């Protein structure tokens, strides 16, 4: 029995229970809630340290011996913020807890046994979160995938065939042959992938064929015609096949207004993209659907957080993508009904209130694929600066707000697209898609990505250097990124129907192929920490937003965190 | 440093712009690539300095290159330079429209057009219908939408518009502001006249027999300007 | 030229540092990436010049950037800049430790610690044993080594140390200089007390019966401070 | 929001948090520690109740829909004593918790979803424990298996070939051919089965062949010669094959005394049968090994609890099985050195102290196969009557003592024989071997046995009666006991080596075949609630037992609970 000062203990093994750590350069403070360690029995790797033959590596290991163990990791998950060791076996998370050798240490369970087959990854002073999930990908260029990978995203869900004009507008992979093209192209990449089909048709047979061809759901986009008939048919087929539907509603109100669209949805599960409407949607009041029980409301990162440069940038961006002219009054009228700084301001507060549940990209289609996580944490920081600490906090920390915002890109999109049994959280039994963060760089620049239980990307110095640290340091592909190893580390998500028909063997796919499930029986109440339903009213004239009778707004930010301190460009 | 792929791309772009600026200093007239890169690199550096807003940069990108600074033909090839830069408040897209003015005669891809007009929808007779938007939200209708099934808030004599679309240029649209009233031209829909979707008001062959079913469905669903006679007689399939 | 991948990476790094130096000249306060790159590029150029030694460069890397030259928070994020440079005598690693001093209040990743101490190995009683290194070489012992089986050149009452380890922080060590004599604290090994390896002195369950076998094996193999009684009685499995 | 009196609430749904229930006719009191239910959302089956289409059975179930759910069950396990719903899917325990329909109820997770495919089993007012595990079976007659089944035992581990004299003495199935005989006979029974080989040989090849032929371990029995050489060889082979060794030591001290046997064991894992020694073992001091770290000490039920009739009964039983004569002084000397009422008395207290960790039978070989659980709870009741409530209790209950004694026949034998990843406890992921008890009959007569997730045995009235309750009621085979259903509900445990060589396909076995694992790296510290190691001394003359210097004894009981109140014979 010896006494150790908290300072040297934290320097050796990381923060322990009751300690607090700042996240990046923000004002969000994370407090360690619990510790799974036995004081005096910590796992350390190095010369003369504990992780050695006969001390912490067992000479008589259990049969569930780990392949990889992450020691002294601070886990930031929606299930809690705590210290533990993470054990990885066969691409899954095998255990969370103490970890070590049962011959020489007390509290070691068989699923956390370190033996001669175990690799050691030091996590002391580091944060472990689940890999991010981006559910609004326009597959416009393959170069988006490495960019999203380097920011902490491990699953991309969306649609497209490339730089075609249909893809530049829509997240749609249309038809069986184009699905086959994209599924065979997917074998290249270090990313979990799933593809959305075209929902914009009234032909049930055409809808069903795309699902059986491997798509995990439908996208309904106004550029292919978002009409109530197509919405109704697509929802009927999706209910028969248990796949998700995403919608980009009619901004022009051509076939009807927002209530007509809700009537076409008819109380069935729907995932709405850019619900605030700058990215498209019933002008000016698409944002009202974010209070409905059957809606899963997502936002795209270009509108968060609301800043002084946001409105002019979005205006000019809209004038370019739609080829509008400033000398035409009708184009101006369309643009003014579309941007609405009022709804953009309201969107940040709705994220703080838990009304919006998912953050996404809309990549290279008015969105930045490498900035979903960064803009989510910028929004959290701005909201804490404006509204102060949340009232659901328990202690001098921001743990509740941290969980609320972390769910927006990890667990809620996974639940929304029926993959939350594989990815989305640091839980035992799930796929080992993990991101290592140093707290000083949290939310902007990760340390390394573990994909399928193996290291796939990391910061790395020059190959000729005597150690891995010296400059230049940038993100480089690791061994799970190469050869036949990438087939074991990566998943292609398909529908249950396509999986049952042997889509993997028919198309000769070497990646893991998994079916999505539980997409039709979820509501807004199934989103973690973002399950607030409310009556949202939008003023047709002033465009003001009222939630439960009270006006909701935020003020723009002239400076954000996690932006110019961390990037050269 | 933990450089991302985006940072490497932007560093390459910055040094392309640096080369362009050096050549401009030497007195060389810039070509297309050099002009584009010079504008982009200037915008990125200005955004890094953090003293100007994105709109200021959109206006400033147009004063970097005078027409005499570029080769003949360059100005007409650069319609717009877009560049994403990181300001103190995050990443914003800055687009410079027509940064350089044309001074020569060289136009790559120049179009030499006949001065004759194009006659669209030839052989189609156009009727005129007066339409008013009694709703509080704007409504925009495209050229090939079945005009019978437009937003129920628009009020007009729907019976006269069955099986018709707007007699305008393909891919254009007509806007209806809240409270706005105007007349439009409608031509018959071509082809097989098989109307599926749009509000599920027809979803079958368009003809006089199906116009009655459509009118009855429209009246039941509250589409303005729909006058289908009472004592409606149902058919075996509705 | 026959450039290698290393040469391409270093050229990119040099121009990142050049951009950082240009921005510093313009009066912009440098961020993390710019500061790191500026230090690295300066070291590479100095090593190319061939007029300074690597240690001189390690000291010189700390004078390039004053605290006022970087953004708030930058100094606390740059613990050490390592860069491999080619001197006239070949490639050497130059590391600059804490190149920039902190002047602001912003600390990314700042740790807010409770002021309470941590009690390790709670519930374990510690005995004290005096140990002397009679060998001519240094010996260092980690926290979880079975102290009964340390280097045979260390002399101490081995019988009292059977089944025990050092009562120190996990992953730390105690050093014994040649001729050095000091006392250490030993706690009982936890868990199942199944000791395998370390000198193959036990390789079985730790208990009083196996302590006799271990003492006899230690005496036969010349481990100092081992006093196992003569007329040893062997067991059926040794 | 309504108020419900505790009395009517407990009558409708069973005891809730803070309530206490008597176990059988004993003095042991169990307190409900926690409740997983939402008050007002309980699952009830019947006419007009909740478990109906659209209310608690989902009309849109998750894809992990349960096959069977046990509602409002009081779980008594070593992991705790609490109220929950148990969901069973595909022979495993799929979930423990709330259970119900997510469409109409708040706290329902996907693994506890009740849908149209779910069968309902009411557990309100009932206790659920894991099936018992008996690890000292002499396979003398097949009729032992139904007898142990009706008492709450779901796994039998032992050896034998039938009523042969070698089996009447030893739990040994000797050799490959006899193993094949017993493995093919096992296809008949409703019981998890595993067989021990002969360890009494010095030939390593003969030892290895038996393990590769399907045995899960060795028995070393003095009737085949318990010599240090055979012990050493058997332990070496077992360490190479990761199987357990059980030992019945030399009562005659022919080759050596108890310390010579411990020297032959040489600090390796060993499971000792009838460690107190009435069933055999070094006279008079075999009981001292119960304090060693590497020993897993078990007791047989004939010696517990110690009663007024115990000594004379054991004396006469010994005179019969060994064909001794009262007129021969040497036979008397053997008998007196063997029985030792002192060690028998000490054994009960050692069970109370956690020194003894496993209770077993020694069936039809001085032991009663249908009385392991009953005598365990009789011992617990006697110890509470004598020594009072344990000092490790937290509250006015006996929860700690209940867990300590329940571990002796559920989880500790499973850990000892390397099957604790399949059976031994009510935990998610484990085999659904469950026993339903009414608290009035707890520990003596169960309600029903669930085997492999299906009902295999239950109390049942006459087949011609209008309801299942009327007389005569006795234990009858249910549907999991019959046809090809019994092959899906039952496991034959084999060694990892035999499993890898396709023992199932070679012998044409239709039962599930599973390998044992983690047998060699466990010590006394791996026993739940029974991990007390101590220095045990036995007086060579007075036969008194001292633990850590203090004399340990118990007094005999003239009357026990759970005996004459519950049985006609
Ligand atoms: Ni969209
Ligand atoms: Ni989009
Ligand atoms: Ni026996
Ligand atoms: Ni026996």
């Amino acid at each position: 029995m010896k006494k150790i000062s908290r300072k040297e203990y934290v320097s050796m093994y990381g923060p322990t229970t009751g300690d607090k750590v700042r996240l990046g350069d923000t004002d969000l403070i994370a407090e360690v809630e619990h510790d799974y360690t036995i004081y005096g029995e910590e796992l350390k790797f190095g010369g003369g340290k504990t992780l050695r033959e006969g001390m912490s590596q067992s000479n008589n290991p259990s049969k569930e011996e780990l392949d990889l163990i992450i020691t002294n990791a601070l886990i930031v998950d929606y299930t809690g913020i705590y210290k533990a060791d993470i054990g990885i076996k066969d691409g899954k998370i095998a255990g969370i807890g103490k970890g070590g050798n049962k011959d020489m240490q007390d509290g070691v369970k068989n699923n956390l046994s370190v033996g001669p087959a175990t690799e050691a990854l030091a996590g002391e002073g580091l944060i472990v979160t689940a890999g991010g999930i981006d559910t609004h990908i326009h597959f416009i260029s393959p170069q988006q995938i490495p960019t999203a990978f380097a920011s902490g995203v491990t699953t991309m869900i969306g649609g497209g065939t490339g730089p075609a004009d249909g893809t530049n507008a829509t997240t749609i992979t249309p038809g069986r042959r184009n699905l086959k093209w994209m599924l065979r192209a997917a074998e290249e990449y270090s990313m979990n992938l799933g593809f959305l089909a075209k929902g914009n048709t009234s032909n049930d047979a055409s809808l069903a064929d795309q699902i059986e061809a491997g798509a995990i759901g439908f996208k309904i986009h106004e550029d292919w015609g978002t009409t109530p008939s197509a919405i109704n048919h697509a929802l009927d087929v999706a209910d028969k096949y248990d796949v998700q539907v995403a919608i980009h509603t009619d901004t022009l109100n051509e076939a009807g207004c927002v209530e007509d669209t809700m009537a076409a949805i008819a109380g069935r599960t729907m995932h709405t993209f850019h619900t605030e409407g700058a990215g498209g949607g019933h002008a000016p009041d698409i944002i009202k659907v974010a209070g409905e029980h059957n809606i899963l409301p997502a936002s795209t990162n270009p509108t968060i957080p609301f800043t002084v440069n946001t409105e002019a940038e979005h205006m000019d961006m809209l004038m370019v993508c739609h080829h509008l002219d400033k000398s035409i009054k009708e184009d101006v009228q369309f643009a003014d009904s579309r941007i609405r700084p009022q709804t953009i301001a309201a969107e940040d507060t709705l994220h703080d209130m838990g009304i919006f549940s998912i953050t996404s990209s809309d990549s290279q289609a008015m969105g930045r694929v490498g900035e979903v996580i960064t803009r989510t944490w910028q929004t959290a920081d701005k909201n804490k600066k404006e509204f102060g600490r949340l009232k659901e906090e328990k202690g001098d920390n921001d743990n509740f707000r941290i969980k609320r915002y972390l769910s927006k890109y990890t667990i809620n999109p996974a639940i929304a697209h029926g993959i939350s049994e594989y990815v989305g959280s640091v839980e035992v039994g799930k796929v080992a898609d993990l991101v290592l963060w140093s707290p000083a760089f949290f939310g902007v620049k990760p340390n390394m990505i573990i994909k399928g239980g193996f290291i796939a990307l990391s910061q790395m110095g020059d190959a000729n250097a005597s150690i891995p640290t010296p400059q230049p340091v940038y993100y480089r592909e690791m061994f799970a990124h190469h050869g036949k190893a990438k087939y074991d580390a990566n998943i292609t998500f398909v529908s249950q129907a396509a999986y049952d028909k042997g889509i993997k063997e028919e198309l000769g796919l070497e990646r893991q192929v998994l079916p999505v499930k539980n997409c039709r029986n979820i509501t807004k109440k199934d989103m973690q920490f973002n399950d607030t339903t409310a009556h949202i009213e939008v003023n047709p004239e002033t465009y003001h937003v009222f939630v439960d009778g009270k006006e909701v707004t935020s003020k723009p930010a002239n400076k954000v965190s996690l932006a110019q301190l961390f990037s050269i460009f | 440093m933990k450089l991302t792929p985006k940072e490497l791309d932007k560093l390459m772009l910055h040094y392309a712009g640096e080369l362009a600026r050096k050549r401009k200093e030497k007195g060389i007239k810039l070509n297309y690539v050099e002009a584009v890169a010079l504008i982009s690199a200037h915008i990125m550096e200005e955004a890094r300095a953090g003293k100007k807003t994105a709109a200021e940069l959109m206006q400033e990108g147009r004063t970097l290159l005078k027409p005499d600074d570029v080769m003949d033909g360059v100005a007409s090839m650069i319609h717009e330079v877009g560049i994403e830069a990181m300001f103190p408040d995050g990443t914003k897209l800055v687009t410079v429209h027509t940064p350089i003015e044309a001074n020569g005669k060289l136009v790559p891809g120049e179009l030499f057009l006949k001065n004759e007009d194009i006659t669209i929808n030839e052989g189609k007779k156009a009727v005129s219908v007066k339409v008013k938007n009694v709703g509080d939200r704007p409504v925009q209708i495209g050229s090939h939408f079945h005009f019978f099934e437009v937003n129920r808030c628009l009020d007009f004599d729907r019976e006269k518009t069955f099986g018709k679309r707007l007699d305008i240029a393909s891919g254009t649209a007509v806007r209806f502001e809240p409270g706005e009233e105007k007349s439009v031209e409608l031509i018959d829909i071509g082809g097989n006249r098989r109307i599926f979707g749009f509000n599920a008001l027809v979803d079958r062959q368009a003809d006089n027999e199906s116009k009655k079913i459509a009118l009855h469905r429209a009246k039941e669903r509250g589409f303005h300007g729909t006058k289908s006679d009472d004592n409606y007689v149902k058919t075996i399939k509705e």
